[PDB]
RNA sequence: CGUGGAGGUCAGUGACGAAGCCUAGACCGUAAGGUCGGGUCGAACGGCCUCUAGUGCAGAUCUUGGUGGUAGUAGCAAAUAUUCAAAUGAGAACUUUGAAGACUGAAGUGGGGAAAGGUUCCACGUCAACAGCAGUUGGACGUGGGUUAGUCGAUCCUAAGA
């Protein structure tokens, strides 16, 4: 339990949670980033076409030393790659998200991804060994991932906050001198 | 599944090397069920495993 | 029985942090190496290759 | 998850065409003091449970071959009786009923020897298959009650 | 729609100037990515013959022109991708030369 | 206690590249191997002025 | 001015939440600091007069523990090497079989052994941990089976030696 944002009631919304999972920690976070701020049933065509490899996840924060691509161009960077590993297993987690809203029954056909979050989890350290008999670490870095995912509903056009006005004695008979002038 | 064991057993109980067992694909769950010698016997009997006698190696030339 | 399999596959959790080979692997690991931190690398024997 | 109807008390309309049993056993009460539960208890062979006035120990005789699983075993004999169990019919039997001399053309004893001289390695062939899965015992129930 | 179209294919177009050491890979995945550029399928299969034919010559000696067969089957059930599908099939012939695109008629 | 802080046998490994020189238990594979002892800035050793 | 403890004192504070912790929230002191409000918290804690000390860290190539950037970079390049089909399987460049190609080329990558290794041999179910990659596989995991000497070696004898 305990998630993260959710920034809405949870009567009016999903969420999912995926915890301990062996993937490469920042190809998640950029996969992440990219996915966020979309519609379900998008993002769903879209990791199948990662995955079909023809379109491909941007890169946002760690994105040095990487060759450019062919197709960066469709969200303005030159940086981007097709982590399979990660791809495939944010498809079970959205696959998990929508199967539970439908399961909730809320109204699956404007369902869009409102919360995402990848954390660091407890490091696998395993045991390499280098020149001379140096022992150095070998660690991996687990992910966790939590989606909150919301039916877009209508705004209100209420406008709420209205002002109270204060003015000067002065600035009350200067108003005064016009409403009684303006005719 | 695994047929590793079956081949080097049947190697062993006709003689010859573990390269020189023929299998049937078609025919494979009575080869998967049998584990015994005399099973194996009675089943090179039966012909479902051959010899693949040794290959040619002619001397004509020499 | 499902208890006893329940706790031992929670057990087995802190020896799959620590990357043992297993319940029986323990080897452990020297914090310095003593001919790789100390010496002085002047001309002649050398310390190693 | 049981592939059986589970008493479908509704639906019981008799047809012809077909044949039924009936089957009826009766359970006496003796002196209780209230009203209890009455089931059956199964019984072992090995004396190794504990001791009682009322206790019995037996081993029980009647086996069935569940054809669903095949499997080889490693003795002649095991082999041999495997396949005279297969040539007879899918229903409970006795060691005994397994004889090359069963029919007893005439009464006298060396007949009655050379049935149990078969019969003991009927029986070692017996053990092997109960050691490995290829039977099942016949349990054996004892009526006992006990109070709710 | 199945149909059967026996083509001809040349490995020297696809096999020029690439490592002798995986001469052979390449032939196979040039066919194989040949009868998907033709055919308009996703699902491809080769055929052991055709394996044999392709390596019989050497690892690193393939014949230039054979010729193959393609034939369309409909998909078995519960395949999620499509009711397409491709499978190959050599053939010999006494002279490389002299032969086209033929479709053969089912029979 | 008297003896507390001495049941060790740390000895110094001399000026080093980037080793300290506080007097550090030989050995290997104890896990302690190559660890400060016999002082007020180890761990587990002896107090400075032990209150006699 | 601050801290661990002791003696008294405030018929001291405390499950209507004490200590601890976070706080671009509010006050006081020139300051070390103190008080309060707010959030979590779940069991003890302060002011006043003295006494007592293992009592106040930014460092010492300080010791222990934890984590960063360099970075998804270097790299995963000796031994000439793999291909297709089928089956299992949620999932197959690597598991099994079949169909091909290969190499070791008998001072072998074979067949035995000696030191050493000590259950790793093998069977069955199973793959979170490991086989830097995946593993449906294992020299991995869990449960068991298996070595039969009047003739093989020791035990018998002796050398340089003790």
């Amino acid at each position: 339990a305990r998630y993260g944002a959710t920034s809405t009631n949870p009567a009016k919304s999903a969420s999912a949670r995926g915890s301990y999972l062996r993937v490469s920690f920042k190809n998640t976070r950029e996969t992440a980033q990219a996915i966020n701020g979309w519609e379900l049933t998008k993002a769903q065509k879209y990791l199948e076409q990662v995955l079909d490899h023809q379109r491909a996840i941007p890169f946002r924060r760690f994105n040095s030393s990487i060759g450019r691509t062919a197709q960066g161009k469709e969200f303005g960077v030159t940086k981007a790659r097709w982590p399979a590993k990660s791809v495939k297993f944010v498809q079970g987690l959205l696959q998990n998200a929508a199967a539970n809203a439908e399961a909730k029954g809320l109204d699956a056909t404007k369902l869009y991804v409102s919360h995402i979050q990848v954390n660091q989890a407890p490091k696998q350290r395993r045991r390499t060994y280098r020149a001379h008999g140096r022992i150095n670490k070998y660690e991996s870095s687990p992910s966790h991932i939590e989606l909150v995912v919301t039916e877009k509903e209508e705004a209100v056009a209420k406008a709420a906050e209205k002002k109270v006005v204060r003015l000067t004695s002065r600035q009350r008979g200067r108003i005064a001198a016009q409403k009684r002038i303006a005719a | 599944a695994n047929l590793r064991t079956q081949k080097r057993l049947a190697a062993s109980v006709v003689g010859v090397g573990k390269r020189k067992v023929w299998l049937d694909p078609n025919e494979t769950s009575e080869i998967a069920q049998a584990n015994s010698r005399n099973a194996i016997r009675k089943l090179v009997k039966n012909g479902t495993i051959v010899k693949k006698a040794v290959t040619v190696h002619s001397k004509s030339r020499t | 029985r499902s208890k006893a399999d329940r706790m031992a596959k929670m057990e087995r959790r802190e020896r799959n942090r620590h990357a043992k080979q297993g319940e029986s692997d323990r080897h452990n690991a020297v914090s310095l190496s003593k001919h790789l931190f100390s010496g002085k690398r002047g001309v002649g024997k050398t310390d190693f290759r | 998850f049981t592939n059986v109807s589970a008493i479908p008390s509704d639906d019981f309309v008799v047809q012809s065409g077909e044949v039924y049993l009936i089957d009826l056993k009766m359970a006496s009460l003796e002196h209780c003091t209230k009203k209890g539960l009455v089931t059956l208890e199964t019984v072992d062979s090995y004396t190794g449970k504990s001791h009682k006035a009322g206790e019995l120990i037996a081993r029980p005789g009647a086996y069935v071959r569940d054809f669903a699983q095949t499997h080889i075993l490693k003795l002649k004999t095991s082999r041999q009786l495997l396949t005279k169990i297969d040539k007879q019919g899918v229903y409970p039997f006795k060691l005994s009923h397994l004889s090359s001399n069963f029919p007893f053309v005439h009464e006298n004893e060396e007949e009655l020897q050379s049935l149990k001289k078969d019969l003991k390695s009927f029986r070692l062939g017996m053990s092997e298959i109960s050691n490995n899965y290829l039977c099942v015992e016949s349990p054996i129930q004892i009526a006992r009650w006990v109070p709710w | 729609d199945v149909v059967t179209r026996e083509y001809t294919i040349n490995l020297h177009k696809r096999l020029h100037g690439v490592s002798f050491k995986k001469r052979a890979p390449r032939a196979v995945k040039e066919i194989k990515k040949f009868a998907k550029l033709h055919m308009g399928t996703d699902d491809v299969r080769l055929a052991p013959e055709l394996n044999q034919a392709i390596w019989k010559r050497g690892v690193k000696g393939v014949e230039y022109r054979l010729r193959l067969r393609i034939s369309r089957k409909r998909n078995e059930e519960e395949d999620a991708k499509n009711p397409l599908f491709s499978y190959v099939e050599p053939v010999l012939v006494a002279s490389a030369k002299g032969l086209q695109t033929v479709v053969v008629e089912e029979d | 206690s008297e003896k507390a802080g001495h049941q060790t046998s740390a000895e110094s490994w001399g000026t080093g590249r980037a080793v300290a020189r506080i007097p550090r238990v030989g050995g290997g594979g104890t896990g302690r191997s190559g660890q400060g002892a016999f002082g007020n800035m180890c761990r587990g050793g002896r107090m400075f002025a032990p209150t006699k």
